[PDB]
């Protein structure tokens, strides 16, 4: 897989200064490198595509540079409501992999996630994500979850003709389909473990539209 | 714009799809040759009603809107017009986006008839990179 280092892991600023944050991959992406901005349990936004290219209706503020291995998000000139955590995350190569975020502190189509708040162990784990204003069709669909330290895992997504990509690290017990008539797709989860605490996330492949998250927690209770 | 064929292939360096997906370069180079001989403003009308754009002959029954076509589903998002810029982004974005369905580049029929087992590195040498 391919890991993606951030540096540094935190970063305290006042308004008005510039910040730098850097991302370094342990094999060559390319261009393939993008940039979000996650607040304290809220859906990730993406910030920046493409190592480069900008993103509709994010603020002049936000930059990035780079190729290759070595990739850069600036902030020309910060504002309070910047902060939050920052991550990357590359689309090289399947799986898809995050960066492990920098915490910056300061000194149409909706997507509906649905599920249980409580699971068993070594019981399934089920989703659903309901998408209104456009068909399921129209789009890829995707599976991203955050464990309880910040760690970010891209899970899966189904494209166009059906085929599914899973996070190998999963080993076989995930599974995404849909349902075209009721406009949902779903996610399962076999076999879950304490391990599998963690807020779950429907997006569009494209990472424009999340859900707002929903936090399951598997516990012996 | 028409590009040459190692302009191209820096361009689509730069652009990140050197290895791509499990996709070398030359393969997109290739592609790009036999679907608009390089040409970022080549349009092709089909006997369906929809369009090839582009660099890549992007169509608009699948990917693209272009306000022309019956059963269009728009996937990337975007106006076919954008895939006829002399700056490749948008095509590049949207060739990401379909060679990461498990069709890959199979998607594309001229890659299919013309590139596919053959020495696609072939189309990026004599480059300077």
């Amino acid at each position: 897989d391919i890991v993606l280092t951030q540096s540094p892991a935190t970063l305290s600023v006042t308004p008005g200064n510039s910040v730098s944050l850097s991302c370094r991959a342990s094999q060559s992406i390319g261009n393939n490198l993008h940039w979000y901005q996650q607040k304290s349990h809220e859906s990730p936004r993406l910030l920046i595509k493409y190592a480069s290219q900008s993103i509709s209706g994010i603020p002049s503020r936000f930059s990035g540079s780079g190729s290759g291995t070595d990739f850069t998000l600036s902030i020309n000139s910060v504002e309070t409501e910047d902060f939050g955590m920052y991550f990357c995350q590359q689309s090289n190569s399947w799986p898809y992999t995050f960066g492990g975020g920098t915490k910056l502190e300061i000194t149409d189509i909706q997507l509906q996630e649905s599920g249980p708040s409580l699971v068993k162990p070594s019981q399934t784990l089920s989703l659903t994500c309901s998408v209104t204003g456009d068909s399921i069709t129209s789009d890829y669909w995707s599976w991203i979850r955050k464990f309880p330290g910040n760690r970010l895992e891209y899970m899966g997504y189904v494209s166009y003709s059906g085929s599914t990509y899973y996070n190998p690290s999963l080993k076989s017990r995930i599974s995404i389909t849909r349902d075209t008539s009721k406009n949902q797709y779903y996610l399962d989860l076999n076999s879950v473990t304490t391990e599998d605490t963690a807020t779950y996330y429907c997006a569009n492949w494209d990472g424009d539209y999340w859900g707002q998250g929903t936090l399951v927690t598997v516990s012996a209770a | 714009k028409v590009f040459g064929r190692c302009e191209l292939a820096a361009a689509m360096k730069r652009h990140g799809l050197d290895n791509y997906r499990g996709y070398s370069l030359g393969n997109w180079v290739c592609a790009a040759k036999f679907e608009s001989n390089f040409n970022t403003q080549a349009t092709n009308r089909n006997t369906d009603g929809s369009t090839d754009y582009g660099i890549l002959q992007i169509n608009s029954r699948w990917w693209c809107n272009d306000g022309r076509t019956p059963g269009s589903r728009n996937l990337c998002n975007i106006p076919c017009s954008a895939l006829l810029s002399s700056d490749i982004t948008a095509s590049v974005n949207c060739a990401k986006k379909i060679v990461s369905d498990g069709n890959g580049m199979n998607a594309w029929v001229a890659w299919r008839n013309r590139c596919k087992g053959t020495d696609v590195q072939a189309w990026i040498r004599g480059c300077r990179l």
